[PDB]
């Protein structure tokens, strides 16, 4: 939007289309990671 | 023993003329530092060189 | 019949013995937390 | 709809204090803008604005808009214009 | 304890008088700004920090007290009318 460009226009006009939304970690407190799995539409009987 | 007869080399009337502690600690900042240089009142001119530089 | 207050805290009990009986002792993050709306008030005033 | 206090205080801030520094800028393009809508009611009227300002023709009636935008960066600390999208 | 607290309560034959005594006038000081206190700076508290004092606190103006003067409804009428008070940023 042309009035959101405005802002931008002040710390660097840099306004990509998309963004980062990833998963950010809750509060508290962090630690590391076990095991990681992906399921990209197995061939399985998913549902 | 060294350590502690350092700890007492004061009462053996030694020449070692140095200050203990004489910190000062007043945690500040200038956050006005921080503000754009759009705050300042300048010309187009100038409000496209900068940028253009990394400013 | 209750209104949930808008600024409180709640932790674990302990002792101390260099409190008074006219002071108590508190968490030190939960400084921060609770006297939120007002830390910030004195922060502007000084330079910080 | 409701604001929550946290905020209460941002939103007042930020829809009431541009019109103070743009004072502090070139009359001629401040100037139409301002005095036009902020003052009175209704913009852009093209055969009417180049008879409110004595001067140019209806070409200047976008120029001068768009030059006064890239102008609304000034207003850092203080702002009006963002917040009605 | 405190300073100046249990001399307050026994100067005077009462303890809810000396309340609102350095309550609505307390509050009403900061509402008010600071110019409506016309004593010197001599009756304030003291607060050690980075070597210097601050804040202001109350119950050292207790001094001069008197029964009958004004209702209770101008308290808070012609203070926030002779001063506005606000907040503004440049």
């Amino acid at each position: 939007t042309p009035e959101e460009k405005l802002l931008r226009a002040i710390f660097g006009e840099k306004a990509s289309d998309v963004k980062d939304s990833s998963l950010r970690v809750p509060n508290g407190v962090s630690g590391t990671v076990i095991d990681v799995q992906v399921f990209t539409r197995d061939g399985v009987e998913k549902d | 023993a060294t350590i502690l007869a350092e700890q007492l080399e004061a009462f053996v009337d030694l020449r070692d003329v140095r200050q203990p502690e004489v910190k000062e600690e007043k945690p500040e900042f200038d956050p006005i530092l921080l503000r754009p240089v759009d705050d300042l009142e300048l010309t187009v001119r100038s409000a496209n060189c900068l940028k253009a530089e990394a400013i | 019949l209750g209104k949930r207050v808008d600024y409180s805290g709640r932790s674990v009990i302990t002792v101390g013995p260099y409190l008074r009986l006219h002071q108590c002792g508190l968490p030190k993050k939960m400084a921060l937390e609770l006297f939120k709306p007002f830390i910030y008030g004195k922060l502007e005033l000084r330079g910080l | 709809t409701l604001e929550l206090p946290l905020d209460s205080a941002t939103t007042e801030s930020l829809r009431a204090a541009t019109h103070d520094v743009l004072a502090g800028l070139t009359a001629r393009e401040a100037k139409v803008l301002r005095m036009r809508f902020g003052i009175d009611m209704n913009t852009d009227h093209t055969l009417e604005e180049v008879g409110k300002q004595f001067d140019v023709t209806r070409e200047r009636i976008r120029q001068i808009e768009a030059k006064a935008l890239r102008k609304l960066r000034h207003p850092s600390r203080s702002e009006v214009l963002r917040s009605f999208l | 304890a405190r300073v100046t607290v249990q001399d307050a309560v026994e100067k005077i034959g009462n303890r809810f008088d000396l309340v609102l005594v350095a309550a609505r006038r307390a509050r009403q000081m900061q509402v008010g700004g600071k110019d409506p206190l016309v004593p010197e700076e001599n009756d304030k508290t003291t607060v050690i920090a980075l070597r210097e004092i601050e804040e202001g606190l109350i119950n050292n103006q207790i001094l001069d007290v008197r029964e009958r003067q004004e209702q209770q409804e101008q308290e808070a009428a012609e203070l926030q009318a002779v001063t506005a008070i606000a907040e503004g940023r440049r």
